[PDB]
């Protein structure tokens, strides 16, 4: 399928503990604390949206 | 200010999109929304613009 | 504070405590692997007990394994929505704004 | 118009993903408790470009002074057997030739599910993680030399 | 001869008990799923020693 | 090693998991309550979106 952390991930090795899953496991992690940065940095924009708004 | 402040905020939003997978409802629906946002500040600066004029 | 602190704050615990056990089994199936390997094959029975928990760290492993990529499977198909949602909700908000000073417009000209 | 039009598709796509990712965990209770494996990754002596290929885990010494022990990942392609160093990166060729190489079974050794790999050149003792592995290993470095 | 005789009920309790705490679990991912409430707890207005109780 | 040292070291790990999300969950009630009763009856959509988290 065609999702960001579908198509990085190797569900068909996740059994088997390859070095490629384990490269995977590390690799997908690194567009989930990218992700959660963004979110924070959405968050701390929408309070100074608030202030001056208000 | 506000309207920079927006423009800031819009970019954080447009910052997940091209991050995620790029779908038709992410491709388009999600693009045209934020760029819709984008054209209002704009609009909205054209306004202070002319209450500037006025002033 | 619906969506995205309700999200950085609920949306990853579930997969970073999933991720926490994984490399512990990790760990777990390193030493046992270590235990399963530095036996000599006269100490038989030793040896035996030792694969045993082999047995134990290698199909536990796949079990939390397994978890690691529901979790994952979860967060990849979530992403886009609850961010899609913020949108809709902006937008809204801007929607319903413009139409209550569009609608006495006409007292005002 | 837009909002309302998306945003009703919105509440029933998350809907139809509840539904997904349940029917995924339901699966996975499934998998653990009737399906899982306790068993070691099992290599495949299996034909490619250029001949029979197979790669794996395996157990080594290191070339500090203590000689430790340390698992690599093993390659036989191509009458030849390498050793991988990092992920995506350049291997390290372990004997240079198989036609060339000799493979001891060991049977009055102390260590357990060894065999060791001698060529001209270069000689390497390793070690694997059951009985059916060393023999799959032993079998593919014999009938590589044999190519 | 106690140790061996022992040890020898020993290996099939705990086998016994293995099956017995994976009951448990394969109940409760059927309880989660199938029959598990979000609605509160609901007191109880009934009869005691004087008269109705809550 | 076999014994008591496994015993210490694996044998508490999955209960005091499952003990640091039942108590983190315990939180997640309390505010939970805690935003279903502070709500005024006047927003009932605001209401029924926290009474639903609840």
């Amino acid at each position: 399928p065609l999702g960001s952390m579908t198509v990085k991930l190797d569900f068909e090795e996740c059994l088997k503990d390859s070095p490629r899953f384990r490269a995977s496991i590390e690799l997908v992690e690194a567009e989930v604390s990218e992700l959660e940065t963004r979110l924070e940095k959405l968050l701390k924009l929408g309070t100074g949206l608030l202030e001056s708004g208000r | 200010h506000y309207l920079a402040a927006s423009r800031a905020f819009v970019v954080g939003i447009c910052d997940l999109a091209r991050l995620g997978p790029p779908e038709p409802m992410m491709a388009e629906c999600l693009e045209k929304f934020t760029v819709s946002l984008n054209h209002k500040l704009d609009s909205h600066a054209e306004l202070l613009d002319a209450t500037q004029h006025t002033l | 504070q619906q969506q995205i602190q309700t999200l950085v704050k609920e949306g990853l615990r579930g997969f970073r405590e999933a991720r926490r056990d994984f490399w512990r089994g990790a760990e777990s199936l390193e030493a046992a692997l270590t235990h399963n390997a530095e036996v000599p094959r006269r100490r038989a029975q030793e040896a035996e007990e030792a694969g045993a928990a082999l047995r134990t760290a290698r199909a536990g492993y796949r079990g939390r394994a397994l978890d690691y990529a529901l979790q994952i499977n979860v967060i990849e198909d979530k992403r886009k929505f609850d961010i899609m949602e913020f949108v809709l909700r902006l937008v809204e908000a801007q929607a319903t704004h413009f139409q209550q000073g569009h609608e006495e417009l006409s007292r005002l000209s | 118009q837009y909002r309302k039009e998306l945003g009703a598709q919105l509440h029933q796509l998350v809907l139809n993903s509840a539904r997904e990712k349940r029917d995924m965990e339901q699966r996975h209770v499934l998998l653990k408790q009737k399906e899982l494996g306790g068993e070691e990754p099992e290599p495949s002596l299996r034909e490619g470009p250029g001949g029979l290929v197979m790669e794996g885990h395996l157990f080594k010494r290191a070339s500090n002074a203590f000689k430790t022990w340390s698992r690599r990942w093993f390659t036989i392609q191509s009458n030849q057997l390498v050793y991988q160093k990092k992920y995506k990166d350049p291997v390290t060729v372990v004997v240079d030739d198989l036609r060339l190489c000799t493979v001891k079974l060991c049977p009055d050794s102390e260590r357990r599910f060894c065999f060791e790999v001698v060529s001209t050149s270069k000689s390497c003792l390793l070690q694997a993680d059951s009985e059916r592995l060393l023999q799959l290993w032993v079998s593919a470095v014999q009938s590589s030399i044999a190519s």
